[PDB]
RNA sequence: GGUUCGAAGACGAUCAGAUACCGUCGUAGUUCCGACCAUAAACGAUGCCGACUGGCGAUGCGGCGGCGUUAUUCCCAUGACCCGCCGGGCAGCUUCCGGGAAACCAAAGUCUUUGGGUUCCGGGGGGAGUAUGGUUGCAAAGCUGAAACUUAAAGGAAUUGA
RNA sequence: CCAUUAAUGA
């Protein structure tokens, strides 16, 4: 039976995207039905932040950051636990998880 | 019916004169080639000439062993 | 009601609706309450006109009193604003209240201890009190709701416009309804001002009353 | 309902919505009759009649029952006609 | 057996203030007690029983299988009705659903075809009535022709007092609970399409509940 | 494109009945309408209505009854005699108490007890009760 | 694992409701009460319902308890509902009064007052929470 | 899996084309 | 012209076996132009045109009206924001309008109260999109398209256990 | 990282 009103993707219109390959396989994925994580990253988080901030030479010189932007499949993702399955009436429930933490 | 016209009685004649054969008694009825392949011929009864004695297995659950003849 | 020099509107309700604010409406707008709206401010918020939410309490006021029965109304709050309104109301008309923890099927299964079959309802809230209206789409109970700009019209019967968040709005209106139904029935006249202050309608919140607790002695 | 001669042979006429034009079931479990009270022009209070008013369960499962019932009282004198 | 009444109609039952069910219909109060038709309706009332279905779950331990009882129960004038109930023994089950088809009897209508002399005998008007894919339509029929009906809903006809009716089946109708539940629906809607010979306004009397409001609160709570 | 106007201002007014509306405003304005709107009014199923009259296809408003169940349309233009108009109200009409199928005819657009009456046929147009 | 079932927690619920007065706070002061105004049959269920009637007193004492209906708690909530304030927030010298409510009243009967302050209209319309 | 019929098929029309394109 | 990737194929692993998944390569191909074939889960599994039937928050287009903020500052007027309205374009949320077997659908509704107009297509599942005949193509293949024979099931939605 | 299969009727 039909799953999902707009089928398992962000298509309505358009008919055809471009591919993406996958980052954990290589998989090719239509660019509006990958999972797409925009991952920050301080290069370092806990542990050397105390390390870097007595062995710098400038003093109070901000970290840097890591941007990527990671595509990811349904097999990919859920395999690495990024979506998980949920109850049909709380399918359509889009909302985001929040940023407590 | 699809087509509602006023003169669409030749159309509504000639899609449902192609469509009869679709039907499975109505082909049967009105091809030969079923009567042809008959034995019987369309007919009922039928004599012939006993030549072996066939022992058949039967089928699903049931298990038996038929007695058929070849005629 | 309809052109009576007795049923009109007052200068002391039309200061008291003013102090309120029960024509300030919500942010939101519905479908239906668009006939009860006469000009949208700035900051996004509706008019109620007063006049016509003075006719629907009238209405209201007759759909009540032609109740012969006064003990058989119930008057439904689920929310913490009106609990103390409709307790004191019943209090002072005769109907039967309910002030939080409304039983799903108290008008549909016997077994139940609190069990009635009323004639007439009175709704705070619409989305507070949602179920009410589910079980008077099975028991023939008609349904009298405070609503606002945005709440819907849904398996409700007569509807006054108010504002339904304000905790003196809402007690406000609740006063103005119980004066009506005492002038109209053979209690208290016209005449004179009614004599029980409308602020013990108003729902009070803990901290005012520790406020006031901590400011009388 | 009458046959030949005339006699009222059903065994119940059933109720008419006042708003909508249609009869009311006997499982119709949401039809309402509203009573409006009447108020004495020279005293100001309840007299003793009533104005009835039915409300169909389609009606009310739509959303369309309190302006049918203004709409009703208006037009027999209930709300005055300025609103 | 001695009956304590629970709801107000069923006080006015006890206190026989009220002449029929005839206002109850009027009014469309629910029936909720089994013993209001045993009292008005109870001397001609009749029970039938059309199929026993032996539904069943899948559980751990095997099926549990459960009975599901349809009674069609009804005196031959006016007044029939359609009971479902599923319990675990089939007397229960049928008990049950002779209580529920009491709390939720219909009236059923009779007309005229042409003609309009002496008693009402088909159903005045093409109607219809379905659950499921089971459409039933009922159609009016001549005097001296009969049920030309299915048996089942031959009997339920023959229940009703219609003595001529013409029907028409559409869909899985081996499914006797939808086909039961579909001319239900058609003798339900029977009183329920709109009549060109009720163009008569209609005369509000006043209700029970408002007529003996004073009784109701002096004999109990 | 709009090929039956008849047809779709029914469905319209069909609608209309079907939601519940007091008044309904059909779009285009034809002679056949017209006529079947006063069919209606003479035998009581809608109420008086009028016609905006542009020097256009005119619109019509029409003050609605409950007391009309359902406007049908019976597309195409079939004929109707004396002798298949029994069957016609046998398998189009609800009863043979109350309901109209109209025809137009060259004496006039009427329904069926009037075509009874007048002992003439024509072609048919809808049904109404 | 500590834990109190419905068969004791309803019957002291009971016992608390209808003996508030003759129960205090000392444990083996109103289990001996307990004991002789409640036919226990076991020592063990009798100090169960003991113990949890002297946990519904020290919410008693730290609180109001919901799921129980005492007098004297029922008379002090009708005392605090039957209070009466002083001058009301509803009879004010200045109003605030907007200029849309000011034209409205204008156009009903009243439309010139007493203690009415029309004031002026909030400039600038944003007043949506931006997306996302 | 059909389509793997329907290759096979195919196989098998190209070997009754070849063996009748031999007489 | 062959950078990367990579049908066939070689080699190294795992496996009882791998003539696969994994890795190192690697022909045809993947890139451009001139000629072919017309096949996709070519799907929205929902043909095209027309009329009607709840709203809500948007967004894109063009136009219109109205507090104000910000640039051309040197005002009007044009750019960027705010609130609405107008026609449809992809859409989304609630739902006892209504439909359907249900999932669901503002269309999959206006359907036993059955008729707006119009093209294609289905008559239980296999055999079978097979044989033959005609036709197109360099070929692979494409269009039209059976029958004999065999079976009482095949299938769709939804529920409970496992 | 590897994991193949459980003879027919009831």
């Amino acid at each position: 039976t039909k799953k999902r009103r707009n089928n398992g993707r962000a298509k309505k219109g358009r008919g055809h995207v471009q591919p993406i390959r996958c980052t954990n396989c290589a998989r090719c994925v239509p660019k509006d039905k990958a999972i797409k994580k925009f991952v920050i990253r301080n290069i370092v988080e806990a542990a050397a932040v105390r390390d870097i901030s007595e062995a710098s030479v400038f003093d109070a010189y901000v970290l840097p950051k890591l941007y990527v932007k990671l595509h990811y499949c349904v097999s990919c993702a859920i395999h690495s636990k990024v979506v998980r399955n949920r109850s049909r009436e709380a399918r359509k429930d889009r909302t985001p998880p929040p940023r407590f933490r | 019916g699809k087509c509602r016209g006023l003169r669409t009685a030749r159309k509504l004649r000639s899609h449902r004169r192609d469509q009869k054969w679709h039907d499975k008694q109505y082909k049967k009825a009105h091809l030969g080639t079923a009567l042809k392949a008959n034995p019987f011929g369309g007919a009922s009864h039928a004599k012939g000439i006993v030549l072996e004695k066939v022992g058949v297995e039967a089928k699903q659950p049931n298990s038996a062993i038929r007695k058929c003849v070849r005629v | 009601s309809g052109a009576l020099d007795v049923l009109q509107m007052k200068e002391e309700d039309v200061l008291k609706f003013l102090a309120a604010g029960t024509h300030l409406g919500g942010t939101n707008l519905d479908f239906q309450m668009e006939q009860y709206i006469y000009k949208r401010k700035s900051d996004g918020i509706y008019i109620i006109n007063l006049k016509r939410t003075w006719e629907k309490l009238l209405l209201a006021a007759r759909a009540i009193v032609a109740i012969e029965n006064p003990a058989d109304v119930s008057v439904i709050s689920s929310r913490n604003t009106g609990q103390r309104a409709v307790l004191k109301f019943a209090a002072a008309t005769g109907a039967t209240p309910i002030a939080g923890r409304f039983t799903p099927g108290t008008f549909t299964n016997q077994i139940q201890t609190a069990f009635r079959e009323p004639r007439l309802l009175v709704v705070t809230d619409p989305r507070a009190d949602h179920q009410p209206l589910t079980e008077a789409s099975y028991v023939n109970l008609p349904t009298i709701a405070l609503c606002n700009t945005d709440s819907p019209l849904r398996y409700v019967d007569i509807a006054i416009p108010c504002n339904n968040k304000g905790a003196h709005s809402v007690g406000l209106m609740w006063w103005m309804l119980a004066r009506e139904v005492l002038r109209m029935r053979g209690t208290i006249s016209r005449e004179h001002p009614w004599e029980v202050m409308p602020d013990l309608y108003f729902y009070r919140d803990p901290e005012e009353i520790e406020k006031e607790e901590q400011a009388a002695a | 309902m009458q046959n030949d001669a005339g006699e009222f042979v059903d065994l119940y006429v059933p109720r008419k919505c006042s708003a909508s034009n249609r009869i009311i079931g006997a499982k119709d479990h949401a039809s309402i009759q509203m009573n409006v009270a009447e108020v004495d022009k020279v005293t100001g209070r309840f007299n003793g009649q009533f104005k009835t008013y039915a409300i169909c369960g389609a009606i009310r499962r739509m959303g369309e029952s309190d302006d049918s019932i203004l709409r009703l009282a208006k037009a027999d004198g209930i709300v005055s006609k300025n609103f | 057996k001695e009956w304590l009444p629970v709801t107000k109609l069923g006080r006015l039952v006890k206190d026989m203030k009220i002449k029929s069910l005839e206002e109850i219909y009027l009014f469309s109060l629910p029936i909720k007690e089994s013993e209001i038709i045993d009292f008005f309706l109870g001397a001609s009332l009749k029970d039938e029983v059309l199929k026993i279905m032996p539904v069943q779950k899948q559980t751990r331990a095997g099926q549990r299988t459960r009975f599901k009882a349809f009674v069609a129960i009804g005196d031959y004038n006016g007044h029939v009705g359609l009971g479902v109930k599923c319990s675990k023994e089939v007397a229960t089950a049928i008990r049950g659903a002779i209580i529920l088809a009491k709390l939720s009897i219909v009236p059923v209508r009779r007309g005229y075809w042409g003609n309009k002399i002496g008693k009402p005998h088909t159903v005045p008007c093409k109607v219809t009535g379905r659950c499921g894919s089971v459409l039933v339509r009922l159609i009016p029929a001549p005097r001296g022709t009969g049920i030309v009906s299915a048996p089942v809903p031959k009997k339920l006809l023959m229940m009703a007092g219609i003595d001529d009716c013409y029907t028409s089946a559409r869909g899985c109708t081996a499914t006797l609970g939808n086909f039961a539940k579909a001319t239900f629906d058609a003798i339900s809607k029977t009183y329920s399409y709109l009549t060109p010979d009720l163009w008569k306004e209609t005369v509000f009397t006043k209700s029970p509940y408002q007529e003996f409001t004073d009784h109701l609160v002096k004999t109990h709570t | 494109v709009r090929m039956n106007v008849l047809a779709d201002a029914l469905k319209s007014i069909n609608n209309a009945e079907k939601r519940g509306k007091r008044q309904v405003l059909i779009r285009p304005c034809s002679k056949v309408i017209v006529r079947f709107l006063t069919v209606m009014m003479k035998h009581g199923y809608i109420g008086e209505f009028e016609i905006i009259d542009d020097h256009r296809a005119g619109k019509i408003v029409v003050n609605l009854t409950g007391r009309l169940n359902k406007c049908g349309v019976i597309s195409p233009r079939f004929d109707v005699q004396l002798k298949d108009l029994e069957k016609w109200q046998n398998n189009l009409l609800p009863s043979r108490q109350f309901g109209f199928i109209v025809l137009t005819t060259s004496a006039g657009i009427m329904d069926h007890e009037e075509a009874r009456r007048k002992h003439t046929g024509g072609k048919i147009l809808g049904f109404f009760f | 694992g500590r834990v109190r079932t419905k068969t004791v927690k309803k019957a002291a619920r009971v016992i608390i409701e209808k003996y508030y007065t003759r129960l205090g706070n000392d444990f083996h002061t109103n289990k001996r009460v307990c004991e002789e105004i409640a036919i226990i049959p076991s020592k063990k269920l009798r100090n169960k319902i003991a113990g949890y009637v002297t946990h519904l007193m020290k919410r008693i004492q730290r609180g109001p308890v919901r799921g129980i209906s005492i007098k004297l708690q029922e008379e002090e909530r009708e005392r605090r509902d039957n209070y009466v304030p002083e001058v009301s927030a509803l009879d004010q010298e200045i109003i605030e009064v907007d200029p849309d409510t000011k034209e409205m009243l204008k156009l009903l009967d009243f439309g010139s007052l007493s203690n009415l302050q029309v004031t002026q209209p909030t400039v600038g319309m944003n007043f949506k929470t931006p997306r996302g | 899996r059909a389509k793997w019929r329907k290759k096979r098929m195919r196989r098998l029309k190209r070997k009754r084309r070849k063996m009748r394109q031999r007489s």
